[PDB]
């Protein structure tokens, strides 16, 4: 995940 | 929502609670939505486009609690995931930032009003309010940097509109909001929407109505000084929502 901010909610990042 | 107030679901009756159930049977909350009919909630695309599955996720009408049960709240399944065809992600800016997700009980309804579970008006074409208006903004999202939890209790704020002119400038964020965005923030960077508040409702009083003005989408930080929340402007997109209900 992606904890950058609004816009990476619940994304994928490996 | 960094600052602001914690507040209860009768004061933001359309706000809907997004989550996410995952293998092994846990669940995450996801992001925030506003219920513009009965059978539709409508959020933000960069929510849901890396697990583009509708049976994912579970959505709480009539929620004032991350965790806990709210009386009258009612629980949803998602018939239909809507997704806008043209999203995309640059480094800060989100595009065609908004998604629709039909909702349906374990039984096939609908929501149904109460005191706790009301629609938001969308506005009208071309309509938005003056820069420099007051609007509200709820979630369940940070309320600091350093938090790894969200928030128990549902929070609100108030933020001011802020003109495409001064959000475009090169300190703000330049050529990278658009005009079919709308900046909002605090005059003194003490209170923003922050992550985990995406997809939740910006709400103007437009003609003394309530109206689902923005949809929370991106920002650099939160409350981070010359750099505002920025929200899909929902006048832009009546179309779509319109061809897609
Ligand atoms: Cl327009």
């Amino acid at each position: 995940g992606x904890a950058l901010g609004r816009g990476c909610e619940n994304h994928r990042c490996l | 929502i960094i600052g602001g107030e914690f507040t209860t679901i009768e004061n933001q009756p359309w706000f809907a609670a997004i989550y996410r159930r995952h293998r092994g049977g846990s669940v995450t909350y996801v992001c925030g939505g506003s219920l513009i009919s009965p059978c539709w909630v409508i959020s933000a695309t960069h929510c849901f486009i890396d697990y583009p599955k509708k049976e994912d996720y579970i959505v709480y009408l009539g929620r004032s609690r991350l965790n806990s049960n709210t009386q009258g709240e009612m629980k949803f399944e998602v018939e239909n995931l809507i997704l806008h065809k043209d999203y995309s992600a640059d480094t800060l800016a989100h595009h065609n930032d908004i998604a629709l997700l039909k909702i349906r009980s374990k039984e096939g309804r609908c929501a149904q009003p109460s005191r706790t579970i009301q629609t938001i008006a969308l506005p009208s074409m071309y309509n938005d309010p003056q820069f420099g208006t007051s609007c509200e903004i709820t979630g369940f999202g940070k309320e600091q940097s350093t938090d790894y939890l969200y928030p128990e209790q549902l929070k609100m704020t108030v933020v001011k509109l802020i003109s495409h002119r001064e959000c475009q400038q090169p300190h703000y964020y330049g050529s990278e909001v658009t005009t079919k965005m709308l900046c909002a923030a605090d005059p003194q960077w003490k209170t923003d929407s922050c992550q985990g508040d995406s997809g939740g409702p910006l709400v103007c009083s437009l003609q003394g109505r309530m109206t689902l003005t923005g949809i929370v989408s991106w920002g650099r930080g939160c409350a981070l000084k010359d750099k505002p929340g920025v929200y899909t402007r929902v006048s832009h997109f009546l179309p779509w929502i319109r061809s897609h209900t």
